[PDB]
């Protein structure tokens, strides 16, 4: 599943036995209840630009 | 950087400036509060290991605006496979003496997982390259941080599109080509070690390190970047390890 369009994950994808897929996030982010999206848990998460985020 | 634009202040917040005895050496990329990724070749000619400084939140080299944060480089870690004076395995991992403070102007770039980088990031066409390097081949360096958008090529396509020169280095699996063959846009001397950053679903990731080229923006040639995905596991293992005495450390690769 992870091989095709990142398995629908916003960030990291882990393939499991059968038709199972688990999306994961970098540190400073948590996975939303949709099981695909990553939301920041810190003020300065990696790879986001504060002056662009704030406007 | 040749043929780019000024990176608006704070829009390249993971960009690092490396200094030796206060003089411009290379670029780097902040990947968390203590660790910087740069190019191994930047350290080939260092004797004064104690005078190596990393500057975060830098923009304009002519003025101090208070967003700059300077840190001594405690350690420079190079793969055992890197050979000084050559181009292969061109990566260095740098431990800062004290963490930088994250602010609107100092933010790390995400170091991605290997599979995500190889399966997804490697197919994102355009990425940003940045630095205070020469604005032209045999020209002056920039006072303001510069940024350039570059397309990535498959290595077969890079070799097919490139002019033969003789005694030129090979493009290995530890590198990739990016840029333009029309002599207009490229990374240049002094940009070495800086980020090749790739956007994916609202977040930026580290995919390449400015490494080398056959002159800046030379017709028939592309920029060569260290393929960071080959080093994810190597970097992660080192970041989970305790510091060792001595500034330079050679670590086994793989
Ligand atoms: C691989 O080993 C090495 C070893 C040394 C160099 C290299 C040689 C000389 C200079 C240089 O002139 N440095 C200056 C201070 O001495 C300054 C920083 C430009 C002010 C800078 C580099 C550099 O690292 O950027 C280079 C290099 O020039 N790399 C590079 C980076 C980006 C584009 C190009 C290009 N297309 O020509 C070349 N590569
Ligand atoms: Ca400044």
């Amino acid at each position: 599943i992870c091989v095709n369009e990142n398995g629908g994950c916003e960030q990291y994808c882990s393939d499991h036995t059968g038709t199972k897929r688990s999306c994961r996030c970098h540190e400073g982010y948590s996975l939303l209840a949709d099981g695909v999206s990553c939301t920041p848990t810190v003020e300065y998460p990696c790879g986001k630009i504060p002056i662009l985020e704030k406007r | 950087i040749v043929g780019g634009k000024v990176c608006p202040k704070g829009e390249c917040p993971w960009q690092v400036l490396l200094l030796v005895n206060g003089a411009q050496l290379c670029g780097g990329t902040l990947i968390n509060t203590i660790w910087v990724v740069s190019a191994a070749h930047c350290f080939d000619k260092i004797k004064n290991w104690r005078n190596l400084i990393a500057v975060l939140g830098e923009h304009d080299l002519s003025e101090h605006d208070g967003d700059e944060q300077s840190r001594r480089v405690a350690q420079v870690i190079i793969p055992s496979t890197y050979v000084p004076g050559t181009t292969n395995h061109d990566i260095a991992l740098l431990r800062l003496h004290q963490p930088v403070v994250l602010t609107d102007h100092v933010v790390p770039l995400c170091l991605p997982e290997r599979t995500f980088s190889e399966r997804t990031l490697a197919f994102v066409r355009f990425s940003l390259v940045s630095g205070w390097g020469q604005l032209l081949d045999r020209g002056a360096t920039a006072l303001e941080l510069m940024v350039l958008n570059v397309p990535r090529l498959m290595t077969q396509d890079c070799l097919q599109q490139s002019r033969k020169v003789g005694d030129s280095p090979n493009i290995t699996e530890y590198m990739f080509c990016a840029g333009y063959s029309d002599g207009s846009k490229d990374s240049c001397k002094g940009d070495s070690g800086g980020p090749h950053a790739t956007h994916y679903r609202g977040t930026w990731y580290l995919t390449g390190i400015v490494s080398w080229g056959q002159g800046c923006a030379t017709v028939g040639h592309f920029g060569v970047y260290t393929r960071v995905s080959q080093y994810i596991e190597w970097l992660q293992k080192l970041m989970r390890s305790e510091p060792r005495p001595g500034v330079l450390l050679r670590a086994p690769f793989p």
